[PDB]
């Protein structure tokens, strides 16, 4: 009867929280590193482009 | 044949020991015909004849 605010209500940064499992979502806090490795079929070279 | 008012432009070069660079010569022929291509320099080395 006096639960209060639950999380996805009042986490920061907008995070949503779900259960089951419990999970919180596109919390938008700092960055991320990418690295991507490239075949060369993808590239085209400067004088047929 | 003679050829006159012409350029030369290098999209690509790396000196990778496999014809790594690729010239592209702009020309202006008298007429149609056959001609040799040789480099003045021997730092460079031409694949084709």
């Amino acid at each position: 009867k006096e639960r209060g605010a639950s999380l996805q209500h009042t986490a920061p940064f907008g995070c949503q929280i779900a259960t089951n499992p419990v999970r919180a979502v596109n919390c938008a806090v700092g960055n991320m590193p990418i690295s991507i490795d490239i075949p060369e079929a993808a590239f085209t070279r400067v004088v047929d482009a | 044949p003679s050829l006159t008012d012409m350029s030369c432009e290098v999209p690509a070069c790396t000196h990778s020991s496999d014809f790594g660079g690729v010239a592209v010569i702009k020309y202006a022929a008298s007429k149609k015909g056959k001609c040799a291509v040789h480099s003045m320099t021997n730092a460079v080395t031409i694949r084709e004849a």
